[PDB]
Order: C-alpha cells, then sequence, then structure tokens
C-alpha cells in the first residue's frame, strides 16, 4: 500500500513549509518582538526621563 | 457483539473512508499489515463490532468501497492502510459519472445496484448481530448522492429494523464545486428524509474556520480536513467499542434527538481542539470542555445556532472524570442560556460517559445537537433551485437520462413542508 | 481502465498534434522511439515487448504535411497506419471537401478510428482539431462530426479549433467556411473550445517574451492548456473532473456550448525569477481582459459558466479564498442564472517544460476554461463579413460548381441567426 | 513610538511638502542644516551627532520641481534617497503616467517608502498628497495606493488631494484624468480629504488680505491644516485624535469617505488686534460656506457630520457652549440619524507662524474636517463635463495608444455613477 501514501507524503512534505516552517518563523519572531517590546518599555522610560 | 457495516460512496467518501479507518486502527491498534500490535485486552472486547477475522491472525474491516469510477479505488487501493481492505470488496465501474442525479441514480446506478446490494449481503450476513449500517456520502450527484440513496432505500426495503445512519457534507453555501449543486441537493434531501434515520450535516466553510481559528493552520489540507470527521464519526461510536460508566448507543441517540420522525437532522462538533503550541498550558477541565463545545465557533456546520433555537441536545465524554462534574456542566449550560431552548422540554441536555479516551489526549468530548437554525442552509439551496428551475437551464441533462421535471417540483415540495415545519416548530 | 482517442484534421490540427506528442512524452517518461529510457494507458498502448504507440490518427488531404511526420525523427513512435494522407486538398473550399474529394477518403478514415477503439475499453472521450478558415479543416470536420455522431451515438464528442481572427486573416473565402462548419457543429458537436491566432500572438508578445513567434511557440502554448485538461485523468488529485463532468457543468443549454480559455500563469522562462506566483497572484490573472486567447470583450460578456483547474503545489482552502475574492469584483459580473458559476480541480501534478521552450518553470499554474456571452460579438463580425460578401455573390461560382446547393447559404445564415437571437434571449434578465 | 510617513506624487505634491516641511522645521526649532540652535520622532529621526531627517519621499516624473529642492535652502535636510526624480513627465495623460512610464519607476519608489518603514518603529499610517488633473498625480497615484494596499493591507492611508476647480480649470483633459482617478482611489484608500485652488483663491483674497496671491500662498495655508490634523499626535493636550480615531468616526460609510475641510480664524496681521477671537467666533466662522476650502454649499445639501480640532489657550467648557449653539440653527442640516456628530480634540500648542507669512499670532484657532452630501454637488459638474467630451470621443486617442484599454472608459463612469447613486441614498430618510 505505497501510491496514494506516498503522494501524501510527497503533499505532506510540499506543505511542510506552510506547516512547521512557518511556526518556527512566527514564534522566533515573537520571542524577538519581546526584546522589542522590552525596549519600548526601556525606551518610553527614556521619554519618560 | 453489536455489528455495523460500512459503506463509502464516490470520490468524497471513499477519502473520509481511508481516514476513518486509520482512526479506527490506530484506536484498536492494529498494524497495516493486519497483524495486532495494540497494547490493551480492552480492544479486543469488541474488535468484533468493525472487524471479521481472519485465519492466521488477520483482521478484516466490515468496508465496503463503492465507486463508478476507478480513479478513487486506484487512489485507495493502495491508499495507506487499504492492505487490511478484502480484494473483493472493491466494486467499481468503467464510466465518470458525471454528477448528473438522473444519470447516477437511473442510468448506471440500477447496473450497479445488484452487484453491491450481493456485495452488503456478504458481509451482511457473516456478522453474529447486525444492527445498523454506516454510510459516507456527498451530496454531489453522480455517485454519492444518486447511488448512494439508491442503496439506502434498498438496504430499507432489506432491513426495516436496523439503523441507517448517514454522513452527508452538504454543499458549501458560498463557494462549492458545481453549478449542479442545486438540483442534486434537492433531490438527495429529499430520499434521505423519509429513508434515512440520522443525518449529519457538514460544511467545508467551517472546517476551514476552524482550522484556522482554533487549529492555526496556515493552509488546511484535505488530510487534516477528513480526520476532525473522523474523529466525530469514532467518539459516535466510541461507546459501543470500550464500556463507560453511562453507555449511549446509535439506537438511544436515536430516541433521546429525534422528537418527530421528519426532523432529524442533526449538526456536530469536536472538542478538546488545540493549536500545536498552546496545548502545553492548556488546562484542561470539565468547564473547559463544555466551554468548547458549546463555542459557537467549534460547529462544523456553517449555520449559527444563536439565529434559531435548539430543540435537543447531546454530550458525549472520553476518558475518566466525575460525573457530578458532566451533570452540574449540563445543568449551568442549560440554565444560563434559557433564550436558546424550547420550554416544553425540560432536561434538553443529554450526558454520556466512556471510560478510554483518544490516543493523545487525555479527555476528550464529543457534541451532537438538533436546532432549528437548519432552515438557513435548506432556504439558501432553495433559492438557488428557484432560479435554475424559473430558467430551466441545465435541465436538458436531465432530461435526457429520463427524469421529468415533475419530480423536481415534488423535490421543492417535500423540501418547503420540511422548512414550514422547522419555522412552526420554533414557535 | 479509462482511454482517450484523438483525431487532428488539417494542417494547423496535425502541427499542433505534433507539439502535443512530445509534450506527452517528456512528461511521461517514453523516448521518441517508444522505450522507456502509470497513467500510460490513458494515451499509449503497449505493443509488447517494449515498445508503446499513441492513440492518435493524423488524416489530411495532402501528402506534405504527414510525410513531415514520417520524415522526422518522431517517425519511429507512430504507427504507420495512423498516417493517413490525401492526394488534392480542398483548396480552401467547403463543397469540394464536403463533397467531391472529403468523399473519397472518408470511408477509409472512420475505418482505422473505428478499429484502434476496438483495444480501447474503458473509453469516453474523442479530441478533435480544426482549422476553421481552411476548408479541408470545416469541410471534413463537417462530415467526420456528422458519421461519428450516428455511429457512436451518446459519446463525449470534445473539438479543439481555431477560431478566425477579427482582423488576421491568411484566406479571402474564410467567412464561408466558417459558417458553413458553424451550421453543422452546431448540431453535431457536444462541445467545442476555440481559440484565435491574434490573441495568441497578442500574449506571447506582452506577457511572454518573444518578439516575433512562428507556429511552434504557438502550438506549444495550446499544447499546455490540453495537457492541463487531461492532467485530471492522468494523475489523483483533491478535486479531479472528468469528460462528462465538463459537459455538464459548462453548458446551460444545447446551444451555447462554446467555452473560452484561460491559462495562468504565462510569465516568461526568464522574467519569472522574481515572483513566487502565489494562488490569489494567479487567480487574478486570470480574469484579466488582456489573459484571454480570444479577442473578445468581457464587458459586453456576462459569466454563467467557469472552471478552475489547478496543477502543482495548491491547498483548496487558498482557491476557497481566491474564487471569494474574485466574486467580490464588481467589474466581473455572472449572471443571475448561476449562482454557483464553477468548477475546481486541484492536482499534484506540476506542469511540465520543454527544451527549448518558452515558457517559465512555474512551480504551480492554472488552466481556465469559461463561457461568455462576449463570443457573440465575435458571431456578429463573422456575419456583417459574410454578408458583405454574399450581397454581390462574391464567390457563388466555386462552392456551387463543387456539388454544394445554392440554398445552402441561406440554410446557413439563418442557423447563425438563431444563434445570435439565443445568446441575447440567455443573456437577458428575468 | 507614533510615527508618520509623508509621500509626495506631482509638482503639487511637492511644492505643498515644500510648504509643510518648512512649517514643521520652524515649529519644532530645528534648523534647515538638521541641527538645534520633544515630539520629533513623529516627523524626524535622531541620526546622532546633532542631526535629523524628515521622514518623506518626493516623487515626480521630472527634474525640474524636485531639482529646485536639491538646489534650495533645505537641500541639507533631505535625505537624497528620498528625492526621487523621472526622466519626463506623464503630459497630463493617465494612460501615460499609470501603464508605459509609471512602471518604468514604481518599484524604485516602493522600496524607497518601505525602507524608512523600517526605521519606522510605531509607525500608524500615511499621508499622500495629489493633484486630479496632472498626469503623474493621478496615473502614478493610482499604481502608488494600488501596491501599497497589498504591501501592507491595515494601515491607515489617508489622502489630501487638490480637486478640479468648478470653474477655474488649466488642463483641457483634466476631467478624464479625473474620473479615471476616482475609481482606484475610492476602494484602496481608507479616507482622501478635499480642496481645491478656486475656494482658495476667494479666500486668500477676502480673509487673508492679499490682492493676487500665488501658489505659494495657498500652500502655506494646507501647510496650517495638515499641522493641525498632526497636532493631537506631536504635541500635549486634553484630548487626542489619531488613526483609529480620525477614521472611524469621520467617514464610516464604505464609498462616501469623502469629508471637506476649513479652517478658523483666518484673518490678515493687521486686524487680528481689534478682535478678542472668543470660542464662540472661531467655531461660528467655521459653518459659514464662505470659509469652505471647497466651492460647494452644505446647505444645497445636508451635513453628515463634523470634526473640530482646537489648538493652544482653547478652555473645554467653551467649545461646548459654542458646539450646542450649532444645533439651534436651523440652516445647519443635521438628519435626524447623525444624533451626535461633533467629535472633539484639544490640544495645548498654538498654530506657528512664518516669516514672510500671511496669518496673524493667533493665540488660538479651530481646524474642522466634516462629511456632507453636498460634495456630491461637486461630482455632479465632472459628471456632466466628461459625457460631453466622451459623446464625441474628444481625446480618446491619446488615452488609447500609450497602453490604456477603451473599456475603461466607461467602466470608470459606470463607478462614478454608482457612487453618486450612493450619495443619494445617503441623502434618503425613514
Ligand atoms: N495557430 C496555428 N494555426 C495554424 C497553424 N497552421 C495552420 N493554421 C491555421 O489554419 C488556417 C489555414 O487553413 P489550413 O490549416 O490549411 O486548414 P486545412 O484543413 O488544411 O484546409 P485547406 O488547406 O484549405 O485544405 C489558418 O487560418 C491558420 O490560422 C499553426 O501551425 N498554428
Ligand atoms: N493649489 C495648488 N495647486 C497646484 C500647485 N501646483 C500644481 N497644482 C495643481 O496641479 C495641476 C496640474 O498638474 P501638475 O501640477 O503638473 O501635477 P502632475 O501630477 O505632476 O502632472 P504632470 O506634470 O503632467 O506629471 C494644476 O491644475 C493645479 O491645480 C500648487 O502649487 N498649488
Ligand atoms: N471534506 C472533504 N470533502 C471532499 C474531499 N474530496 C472531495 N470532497 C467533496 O466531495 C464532493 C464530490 O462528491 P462526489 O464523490 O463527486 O459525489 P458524486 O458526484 O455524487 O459521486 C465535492 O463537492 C468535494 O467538495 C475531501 O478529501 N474532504
Ligand atoms: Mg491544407
Ligand atoms: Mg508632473
Amino acid at each position: 500500500m505505497t501510491q496514494r501514501v506516498t503522494r501524501q507524503m510527497f503533499e505532506r512534505r510540499y506543505e511542510q513549509r506552510a506547516r512547521d516552517e512557518a511556526m518556527y518563523s512566527i514564534y522566533q519572531s515573537k520571542i524577538k518582538a519581546e526584546q522589542k517590546d522590552r525596549v519600548q518599555q526601556e525606551t518610553d522610560e527614556r521619554s519618560a526621563l | 457483539v453489536r455489528e455495523i457495516v460500512h459503506i463509502q460512496a464516490g470520490q468524497c467518501g471513499n477519502q473520509i473512508g481511508a481516514k476513518f479507518w486509520e482512526v479506527i486502527s490506530d484506536e484498536h491498534g492494529i498494524d497495516p499489515t493486519g497483524s495486532y500490535h495494540g497494547d490493551s485486552d480492552l480492544q479486543l472486547e469488541r474488535i468484533n463490532v468493525y472487524y471479521n477475522e481472519a485465519t492466521g491472525g488477520k483482521y478484516v474491516p466490515r468496508a465496503i468501497l463503492v465507486d463508478l469510477e476507478p480513479g478513487t479505488m486506484d487512489s485507495v487501493r493502495a491508499g495507506q492502510f487499504g492492505q487490511l481492505f478484502r480484494p473483493d470488496n472493491f466494486v467499481f465501474g468503467q464510466s465518470g459519472a458525471g454528477n448528473n442525479w438522473a444519470k447516477g441514480y437511473y442510468t448506471e446506478g440500477q447496473e450497479l445496484c445488484e452487484s453491491i446490494l450481493d456485495v452488503i449481503r456478504k458481509e451482511a450476513e457473516s456478522c453474529d448481530c447486525l444492527q445498523g449500517f454506516q454510510l459516507v456520502h456527498s451530496l454531489g450527484g453522480g455517485t454519492g448522492a444518486g447511488l448512494g440513496t439508491l442503496l439506502l432505500n434498498k438496504l430499507r426495503e432489506e432491513y426495516p429494523d436496523r439503523i441507517l445512519s448517514t454522513y452527508s457534507i452538504v454543499p458549501s453555501p458560498k463557494v462549492s464545486d458545481t453549478v449542479v449543486e442545486p438540483y442534486n441537493c434537492t433531490l438527495s434531501v429529499h430520499q434521505l428524509v423519509e429513508s434515512a434515520d440520522e443525518v449529519f450535516c457538514i460544511d467545508n466553510e467551517a472546517l476551514y474556520d476552524i482550522c484556522f481559528r482554533t487549529l492555526k493552520l496556515t493552509t488546511p489540507t484535505y488530510g487534516d480536513l477528513n480526520h476532525l470527521v473522523s474523529m466525530v464519526m469514532s467518539g459516535t461510536t466510541c461507546a459501543l467499542r470500550f464500556p463507560g460508566q453511562l453507555n449511549s448507543d446509535l439506537r438511544k441517540l436515536a430516541v433521546n434527538l429525534v422528537p418527530f420522525p421528519r426532523l432529524h437532522f442533526f449538526i456536530v462538533g469536536f472538542a478538546p481542539l488545540t493549536s500545536r503550541g498552546s496545548q502545553q498550558y492548556r488546562a484542561l477541565t470539565v468547564p473547559e470542555l463544555t466551554s468548547q463545545l458549546f463555542d459557537n465557533k467549534n460547529m462544523m456546520a456553517a449555520c449559527d445556532p444563536r439565529r434559531g433555537v435548539y430543540l435537543t441536545a447531546s454530550a458525549h465524554f472520553r476518558g475518566r472524570m466525575s460525573s457530578k462534574e458532566v451533570d452540574e456542566q449540563m445543568l449551568n449550560i442549560q440554565a444560563r442560556n434559557t433564550s436558546y431552548f424550547v420550554e416544553w422540554i425540560p432536561s434538553n441536555v443529554k450526558s454520556a460517559i466512556c471510560d478510554i479516551p483518544p490516543r493523545g489526549l487525555k479527555m476528550a468530548a464529543t457534541f451532537i445537537g438538533n436546532t432549528t437554525a437548519f432552515r438557513e442552509l435548506f432556504t439558501r439551496v432553495d433559492s438557488q433551485f428557484q432560479k435554475m428551475y424559473a430558467r430551466r437551464a441545465f435541465i436538458h441533462w436531465y432530461v435526457n437520462e429520463g427524469l421529468e421535471t415533475v419530480e423536481f417540483d415534488e423535490a421543492r415540495s417535500n423540501m418547503t413542508d420540511l422548512i414550514q415545519e422547522y419555522e412552526m416548530y420554533e414557535t | 481502465m479509462r482511454e482517450v482517442i484523438s483525431i487532428h484534421v488539417g494542417q494547423a490540427g496535425v502541427q499542433i498534434g505534433n507539439g502535443c506528442w512530445e509534450l506527452y512524452c517528456l512528461e511521461h517518461g517514453i523516448q521518441p522511439d517508444g522505450q522507456l529510457p502509470d497513467a500510460f494507458n490513458t494515451f499509449f498502448s503497449e505493443t509488447g515487448a517494449g515498445k508503446h504507440v499513441p492513440r492518435a490518427v493524423f488524416v489530411d488531404l495532402e501528402p506534405t504535411v504527414v510525410d513531415e511526420v514520417r520524415t522526422g525523427t518522431y517517425r519511429q513512435l507512430f504507427h504507420p497506419e495512423q498516417l493517413i494522407s490525401g492526394k488534392e486538398d480542398a483548396a480552401n473550399n467547403y463543397a469540394r471537401g464536403h463533397y467531391t474529394v472529403g468523399k473519397e477518403i472518408i470511408d477509409l478514415t472512420l475505418d482505422r478510428i473505428r478499429k484502434l477503439a476496438d483495444q480501447c475499453t474503458g473509453l469516453q472521450g474523442f479530441l478533435i482539431f480544426h482549422s476553421f478558415g481552411g476548408g479541408t479543416g470545416a469541410g471534413f470536420g463537417s462530415l467526420l462530426l456528422e458519421r461519428l455522431s450516428v455511429d457512436y451515438g451518446k459519446k463525449s464528442k470534445l473539438e479543439f479549433t481555431v477560431y478566425p481572427s477579427p482582423q488576421v486573416s491568411t484566406a479571402i473565402v474564410e467567412p464561408y467556411n466558417s459558417i458553413l462548419a458553424t451550421h453543422s457543429m452546431i448540431d453535431h458537436s457536444d462541445c467545442a473550445f476555440m481559440v484565435d491566432n491574434e490573441a495568441l500572438y497578442d500574449l506571447c508578445r506582452r506577457a511572454l517574451d518573444i518578439e516575433r513567434p512562428t507556429y511552434t511557440n504557438l502550438n506549444r502554448l495550446i499544447g499546455q492548456v490540453v495537457s492541463s485538461l487531461t492532467a485530471s485523468l492522468r494523475f489523483d488529485g483533491a478535486l479531479n473532473v472528468d469528460f462528462t463532468e465538463f459537459q455538464t457543468n459548462l453548458v446551460p443549454y444545447a446551444r451555447i456550448h462554446f467555452p473560452i480559455c484561460s491559462y495562468a500563469p504565462v510569465i516568461s522562462a526568464e522574467k519569472a525569477y522574481h515572483e513566487q506566483l502565489s494562488v490569489a497572484e494567479i487567480t487574478n490573472s486570470l480574469f484579466e481582459p488582456a489573459n484571454m486567447m480570444v479577442k473578445c470583450d468581457p464587458r459586453h460578456g456576462k459569466y454563467m459558466a467557469c472552471t478552475l483547474l489547478y496543477r502543482g503545489d495548491v491547498v483548496p482552502k487558498d482557491v476557497s479564498a481566491a474564487v471569494a475574492t474574485i466574486k467580490t469584483k464588481r467589474t466581473i459580473q455572472f449572471v443571475d442564472w448561476c449562482p454557483t458559476g464553477f468548477k475546481m480541480g486541484i492536482n499534484y501534478q506540476p506542469p511540465t517544460v520543454v527544451p527549448g521552450g518558452d515558457l517559465a518553470k512555474v512551480q504551480r499554474a492554472v488552466c481556465m476554461l469559461a463561457n461568455t456571452t462576449a463570443i457573440a460579438e465575435a458571431w456578429s463580425r463573422l456575419d456583417h463579413k459574410f454578408d458583405l460578401m454574399y450581397a454581390k455573390r462574391a464567390f457563388v461560382h466555386w462552392y456551387v460548381g463543387e456539388g454544394m446547393e445554392e440554398a445552402e447559404f441561406p440554410e446557413a445564415r439563418e442557423d447563425l441567426a438563431l444563434l445570435e437571437k439565443d445568446y441575447d434571449e440567455v443573456a437577458a434578465e428575468s
């Protein structure tokens, strides 16, 4: 029992970039956005200063 | 024990059937080559429900695959789990149906019906006790709708006692893949109203929305779309497959939910649904499941129940939980939203518990209910049907197959009666 | 398992057919000699040992075009019985190719097409190519359809023809051939697609990056459209569409079969490096008035039919979002009679590129087939052109002397007039 | 922290921007060299050393106007990349500025605009300037907005454009480019403000006492309006309004998004000493049609609602004592379905004067932005003018030759009629 699930392996391998790899970029960017959000608090504190 | 025969029709049915038997194999722990490599003796209690046993320690599922063209069958013949499927169970034609409902019913459905009925009878009389039939089909017109309703009638003639529970994917009423949907859907409902006992409606558009909002999938594949539907089917039959603190079979569901013979269409849903990342932070409890079950965004039917009112509601659970928690949650959700339930039916919420949860999730649930919100779907397809019938476009194909236009008026009259009945019972 | 058979009439059909079968052999991995260096049964047959044969027959009344295939590299593939060549062509005369000379070879051709269908069990469909301007293409196609209509009955007969261009022309008697052909296809043809060389030249120049295309490049573009249409029968997909599916969906009546074609992306092999061309990108490009291969105004043409065949890595949700976005456009007005108005076919097999070709290596592509009322614009142009010449009896003597009765001209004229009346009636609201 | 990007297209946009950035340099106290002799970050970037730099992009398809800034006094303030100049202008032709010449430079500017957004942490939206009659303002302006709609999506794209005057006209083809531009802005633009030169000429003569103004004087009055618009973002104030607060209150109705503008008190430096200029006085001056920046009478139609902005000494209760009297005026036609209609904004930074200016050192001032059905009067005049050209096809050949398809001419005409239907449908009552 190969041909459809092999196509499914091919089909999910192409979706793999719309899968997992979409998530690695967004959660890494969210982590960097937290480092950005905290310098926002630092810089708004500088503007408060 | 208490057996069920599974029938799959056409492109949509076979694809769902493949996913369904994947999940069922995972539940019971069946290696795709046929050997049992499970982990619990509890899987062996009611493995007879869905499977026959072949000599040499191999199990053959009670699955019959039906089509008019070999394209879907050649897709499933190597499938992924198809080595379980018996080679003689594969029945197929040599002609693309064309999705002409008259063609699929009279021209080619009749020729194949004799062969499918005998193949059905092979597994029907090979079980200690048949209890009901399971059918998966789409309301397209060629084989899922036309041939499916024909076999449903023939099985009703053969087995008046048994339960004909069919799963239906209605054409999506904003975007769907053929212009002849209003004709085929109108005729299919007409046959399904009288002959079927339980009809489950699932919409592709709501399936897309659930994947985005809850599953956070960038692009919903047909694979995961069929996976959610397979989970719903397995949860429905999980009570028969494993013990529980309060059991509920198909007949118990049918008697409880259906007040009147015609009004028996059902909306289904599943919980818990969680994204791949945030499942670690969730505190999954019974109130969490209840909130997800009654949430209007977890309903895989694109008909907001808040517009209408509820008539009956059912809840299934899988896992070890306290029965008082389930009872209190059902009472709270019933009393908190009295504006959405009929006054003349007290205790509108049914409950059920299963001992073993699905693999991967410590606790799970399934929601099936009946509401008057179905009036929107029928009205939408009726308005589409009215336009096409007024212009009498596309009807020459159906006339050439021998279907006379007076049959369309009967089908519309039946839907108008169903729409009126739903309207008056809301009061 | 499931089988298709093709017939090619005229040099336009043969040269288009030449390009198509090189496309299939590269797609299926078959050397020109016919041995491998699957879907094969749809188009090819295994002759034992290690050689294949195509399910095609090439017919023309002149030997030059057929002899070119006999002398070419692809001569080893084809069967000598499949190559049928006449002696003298119709000389751009419908009457000459219909009665005097077409009847000489019609019986021989019908034998070979029926004989090859005996080996072809799971059969549903025919593919026929025509050149409307040429006398042989229109005349022989009329007689061939008349015979095939009664010999086979309810069988899917689909044609891929070249419509005369609104201004570009190569024959002065072209309007006479087109109207007489239109009179016979309108009853004997289940559904036939047409393209015009004028828009093919225009698209090959603007979106594609060819300064001066020849017929070879245009044939390659046509072959890609054919390959996309037949992709469903050869490869698995999320939504496969059969020949019978197209016939039911595309037409709302009997005589309004004529669809129009659109293919995207059509970007060249050089400029395509810069664009990802997502689902939304290609979907929007299809409905551009410039991407049509028929020079018709979509503003005057309402839509009551559409078919969106995608090829490559495509997810159905993105199609659902793209189609929903398209429907919101006010400029693209569907008819009131067609709420849904869509067929979609998604297939996991990417398109194919040919060495020495002109198309880009696109990961995903979509071919479009729709029916619009704008085709009635072209019918008026042909009708007026026919009326101008027939008013003074420009070329009556040639057709009359070749066995055609004079009274057939008003009969076809009335047949075309009824077709235009039908288009106006159907397009009107109610 | 919170920032705005201003981009200018056409000669009108550039010289309007020249006046606006002159005002900002004086208001914040930044020398023309970029050094100092706060809210700076909203309009400027602190590059180190002692220098700042505006967040602006100047675009025109011809170097004359841009090189004036390059050779002008302010040249050291701007970044050389921000100044983008083409080779040859669009010649007041929409087709030339959109398809042929506009696409030669479109991707160069978008990189420049997007690069500025990278340094811009708290970006809110855009300010865009046009001249409807200009070829670059309309042809290139349409192409820029269509790209920016898909480049950024949910960002507030506000526009401030120069409309053709009711009778004063400098270009014959002005109605053609105006309507073709209207279709593009009406969908992609978030909101677009309205001003015209003819009303400016009358106001600059009556209220300000100038016999014979130039484009220089008109630009500075435009400069004050945009400063009061942005005052709530930059300086302190009890009530602030921004681009999630201006857009919703002012123009909610999907296609009714065209407001009108006004400013008060507008008075010469000689006479301003003799009045007291209470909040009641300046507020009453706004509602007179004579002060309208657009030569349309609100009495002809109905006020939908307004949006008033005060600066400087203004006291809160004084506003609500002045504006409560507005309802008592019968002539100010508020429909019953808009019952509140008076968004408020108060800022403590007074207006700023310019050397060689035309305004007085008024301690307090007010700006007005309202939508009214009276703007449908302006659209009717443009519509009637266009039909007179298009019935006899007065200028079609110029547009078609430059890549424009003729089918767009009725389509843009159709959209304007639908827009006119929208305004009349809004004027309906229940
Ligand atoms: N696109 C394209 N069109 C072609 C090609 N070859 C011929 N044509 C079309 O064919 C028409 C000329 O008629 P023929 O191709 O000779 O048709 P025929 O069946 O041979 O008819 P006769 O030659 O008159 O006997 C022209 O209008 C062309 O548009 C080709 O290679 N590519
Ligand atoms: N109020 C005002 N209007 C201006 C000014 N400069 C140009 N305009 C308007 O601009 C219109 C002419 O178009 P252009 O100034 O050339 O704008 P454009 O988009 O660059 O047009 P092209 O030069 O053809 O590219 C005139 O009708 C004016 O109304 C100005 O300084 N003040
Ligand atoms: N959810 C889901 N729907 C599918 C899938 N494949 C096909 N469909 C739907 O099934 C319908 C086609 O049904 P079909 O098998 O042709 O029925 P028939 O024409 O009566 O034989 C289409 O409208 C599809 O939207 C799938 O993998 N998942
Ligand atoms: Mg020839
Ligand atoms: Mg200019």
